[PDB]
């Protein structure tokens, strides 16, 4: 998890003075609980988004919306605590909205938004609203929570982004296998522009069976930086598979296969 | 010591999320689990995520539930700071609470 | 050395209330051991998947599957200042609690 | 609708001086809108118990709890508007929750009970629990309301209610068909009204109308009260035609014309 | 004598900006002329059933059947103080609206 | 006319509420109808329950849904008070409202 950018966060509309800290997902109200506390959030919404930064990369990033109730206990609001929460590593990101001015006028309702937020492709958040003050013990709640879910590179369009690229969303391995007399098989496939080693595996299954009965191995050492993009060749069902070294994913990549039947 | 002092001023020292290297993995595991939040507003971390395994045997490549492998947690025993009620001397407790984090494939005994 | 209250808001009074898996798991993992005296606990086992596959039924490694570390952030202390006893200072470290094994995405042409 | 009675309804607790007091359901609120409006009411719940009178008549009345929530509008809810509306006929009866202390605190939960809205037995209501003061117009609802559904006599606690009896739920009339060469004993009430006996005659086996006869029990004095009454009816002469359900209705004061009836049912064979 | 808002909290000024079923209905109801020159609206037809049963196919009265009112409460405007043109008062009544036809309620012995 | 003066204690002439006198009828009608919430903050009475009819025809004496005769609503024009935006030079209205109280079967011609 991590922030856009240490870019100042703008988070002041036309009639209140707002402030965005850095937040230790800890709170004072929480470690000293306030007598009088404000309400839960109300109308929490989380989109996907694509922001470009200054250095021209692409980042999915979580478009938090949330608004106020029209309950006099806005009158003790003095901030809100918006928390992302990875579901399979507890990782969590809090930012602290913090509200110089009070509150008073519910002439209009208050609409929050907040799209700083970068987010793993695949990936499965948590995103909380906490209202601060947060309350007294064996209170009531007075946040919001929603779960956030943020597809593959398969997508279309997040397999443009930086993160998506940098595992080769992009490859085409363009896999050729030709079948050469003494049961041999050539492949030939395309090489990506990142000096890691390649696994080709080779299966002989039966015709019609869900077993195998011959398995191989081959190491395609790292190529060098000549040879980015140049393509690269290795001399009764055969399934060969290319799976890729990237230092993204590490032994998890996107494999690419292929099938000749007998 | 009985009594000690804690600056909750949390230092991040997990700086290199910069790294997108992982994912979910509670789907294309062999031994699956299901993710069941852990919520106590006196105690911080609030919310923990923790794995619930989905099967007792693990799934083979056939994609059928085979039995002779089991799917064993993966328990953690974290810290966690609790609120504690205010008849106490001390307002706040440094426990060690078991967390499961994931689910594994094992070979019984 | 700190032992009392003071205008600091977040230093606060805590009350210090305080094995085969993976060596039958089918993505074993070592444990390294991680020694910080000025940390508690003193000692963290780390989990390193020993193989880049799985093991499968012959104990030989699975090419076709991906033994995949299962991380998690948890909550340390450290003697802030160093050395003393009873001033500490909650951490957030970034650990590696054990191995899955997990089906990779294959693209079919 | 109505309420239990005119007595001093106490809503006064332990740290809150309120007065429960008269109230149409147009809230000053509502005719003059008010910016600070506190939250809606939490864990509105309804029950049905029974509550005596001096007369002693026992009555169905609505029990109607409620809590407050935790946020900091307490300081602005200047009290509550419970309302009960029929369904079938818009009738509205609603009382007011005046509170003459400003609540602050949050130690313990504020839990509030009403218990003298008299219901109707098979009946449904909407109860609304309303905070005052009454939301700004175009703004969040700030009240609290659930449908309640008051069974029919055939409850056990509500067949004894006044209204109950009242309809004769406690009026077994027994009746006894002897068929002659039909002779319609019942049992009357302890009510002068007229009773009505239905003869209908169908066929074996078939759901359709062979014969139909009326008779006019008259209004019984008060020295026949609960007496047994026969009645004997001459059946026409067919064949096939030969089950007879007589069907006696009352006409108590409760229910005009329609009340529960007793039927009794001859067969062929 | 009102033509503005004094100080009387709940005396307002408002804005006055304001066929054949009876006979072909299985329970038909006569339509009675309730009339008050001191109430708005001044006429109101109130429904009373024109049988205790309802009307088969036949024409007839049916005897298995109830026919029973359909009332509402409404709300109408009446004068106070009285013969004052332009001053009403807030008033609810209930008024038979129609009259349908119900299975009677039947227990058996 | 065009404008004019309302008292808003509202007076309860319905005031016979010790007989006990009603039931519903909404399920044992031989039109029976489904009743409907009509909620208007902005008006008084602010919740209406009105009626739909169920079906096109009747249920006749065999519980089955006649088509022969239809199921027409008794509609009653009702008085209701409505709160004017804060742009108009009257705080309120009076406004006559088409509301469906109850369903009927009738005889086509
Ligand atoms: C409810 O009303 C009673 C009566 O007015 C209040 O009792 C008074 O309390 C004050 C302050 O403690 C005393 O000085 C008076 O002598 C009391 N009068 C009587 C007659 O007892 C009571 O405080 C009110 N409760 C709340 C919560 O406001
Ligand atoms: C926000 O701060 C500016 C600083 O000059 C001030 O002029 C403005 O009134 C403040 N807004 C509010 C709502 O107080
Ligand atoms: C907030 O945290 C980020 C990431 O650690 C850091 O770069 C930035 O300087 C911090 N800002 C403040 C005000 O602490
Ligand atoms: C790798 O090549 C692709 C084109 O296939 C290009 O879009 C990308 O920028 C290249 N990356 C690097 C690091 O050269
Ligand atoms: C409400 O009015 C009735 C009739 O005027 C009266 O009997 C009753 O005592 C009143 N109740 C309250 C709480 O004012
Ligand atoms: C009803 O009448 C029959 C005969 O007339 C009699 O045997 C029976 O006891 C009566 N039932 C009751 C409850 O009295
Ligand atoms: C009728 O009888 C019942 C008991 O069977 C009694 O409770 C009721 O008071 C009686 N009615 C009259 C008017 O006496
Ligand atoms: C009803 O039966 C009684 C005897 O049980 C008899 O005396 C009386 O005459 C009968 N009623 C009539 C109307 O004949």
């Amino acid at each position: 998890l991590r922030l856009l950018d240490h870019r100042a966060l703008v988070c002041s509309q036309p009639g209140l003075n707002c402030t965005v800290k850095n937040s230790t997902c800890l709170d004072d109200s929480w470690i000293h609980p306030r007598n009088l506390t404000p309400s839960s959030p109300k109308d929490l919404q989380i989109q996907l988004h694509f922001a470009h930064t200054q250095q021209g990369d692409l980042f999915p990033v979580a478009h938090i919306e949330w608004t106020l109730q029209t309950d006099a206990s806005i009158l003790y609001l003095e901030g809100a605590e918006l928390s992302v929460l990875q579901l399979n590593t507890n990782e969590r990101l809090c930012v602290r909205f913090e509200f110089l001015s009070k509150l008073r006028h519910h002439h209009r309702r208050w609409r929050f938004t907040f799209s700083h937020f970068v987010v793993d492709p695949d990936q499965e958040y948590e995103v909380t609203v906490h209202h601060l003050p947060k309350p007294i013990p064996d209170g009531d709640p007075n946040h919001q929570s929603k779960n956030f879910l943020v597809p593959d590179c398969e997508h279309a369009r997040m397999k443009v982004t930086t993160p998506c690229m940098s595992s080769g969303s992009l490859w085409d391995p363009n896999i050729t296998v030709e079948t050469l007399e003494a049961h041999q098989l050539r492949v030939s496939f395309t090489l990506w522009n990142e000096s890691t080693h390649y696994q080709i595996l080779l299966t002989s299954f039966p015709h019609m069976e869900n077993h195998s009965c011959f398995e191989h191995m081959h190491h395609i050492p790292a190529p060098r930086p000549e040879e980015f993009h140049q393509r690269s060749n290795v001399t009764c069902r055969h399934q060969v598979q290319i799976q890729p070294f990237f230092s993204s994913c590490l032994n998890d990549c996107l494999r690419h296969s292929a099938t000749v039947s007998c | 010591p009985r009594t000690v002092m804690v600056n909750l001023n949390i230092h991040n020292r997990n700086t290199n999320t910069n790294p997108k290297r992982s994912s979910d993995y509670y789907n294309r595991s062999t031994s699956p689990w299901n993710l069941h939040r852990n919520e106590d507003p006196e105690r911080y971390p609030s919310v923990i995520w923790e794995a619930k395994c989905r099967h007792l045997g693990c799934i083979n490549a056939d994609g059928n539930v085979d039995y002779h492998m089991n799917s064993v947690p993966i328990q953690q025993e974290i810290l966690v700071l609790r609120r504690e009620p205010p008849h106490c001397p001390n307002s706040f407790r440094l426990e060690k609470i078991l967390v499961s984090v994931g689910c594994t494939c094992v070979t019984p005994i």
